[PDB]
């Protein structure tokens, strides 16, 4: 029910991998927002309600690059 | 105290480059910065909500970070790692 901030570390992403990761994440049902974040600009950050994170990661792994791992989950306050 | 130990090893939050974050539409902005260190070397930084908690990967471990109303961080973190919180400027 509450929006979650999900941060996924991309392992050694090209610029192209970052863009492709944002687009695929944005198209997932429940995702309201996407960004690239982190000191190394290697994180896909997703905000969504009731997002299957395991399936977002699995999608990034088959379609974008081998290395994608959840590194942060924070429930949004209202 | 964990900030004094960090200060001894050359860490100063007021001189840390800002986290690379966005304010997302449709959710409140995060009012805290956090800075994450392994053997006192900054590995990453991010934002979080005061008076709350979040789960994150520190080294090989999934851990809960507790954030009090002043952005002070607490939780069980792996040996050699350090996480420090501060108010995001303006909040």
């Amino acid at each position: 029910m509450k929006p979650q901030k999900i941060v996924i570390k991309l392992g050694m992403p090209s610029p192209k991998n970052r863009t492709k990761a944002m687009v695929l994440a944005a198209k997932v049902y429940g995702v309201s927002s996407v960004a690239i974040t982190g000191d190394d600009k290697d994180q896909l950050e997703v905000v969504g309600v009731d997002v299957d994170t395991a399936c977002l990661v699995s999608c990034l792994r088959k379609k974008v690059l081998r290395r994608a791992d959840i590194m942060v989950v924070e429930e949004a306050k209202d | 105290n964990e900030y004094i130990d960090a200060k001894k090893h050359g860490i100063d939050l007021s001189r840390e480059r800002a986290p690379n974050f966005v304010d997302h539409p449709g959710i409140p902005p995060s009012d805290c910065f956090w800075f994450l260190y392994k053997n006192y070397v900054r590995q990453n930084a991010g934002v979080c909500q005061s008076d709350w908690s979040f789960d994150m990967k520190i080294g090989q471990y999934w851990v809960t970070i507790h954030t009090d109303e002043g952005c002070r961080l607490s939780g069980i973190i792996p040996a050699g790692w350090l996480i420090l919180g501060m108010k995001r400027p303006g909040f």
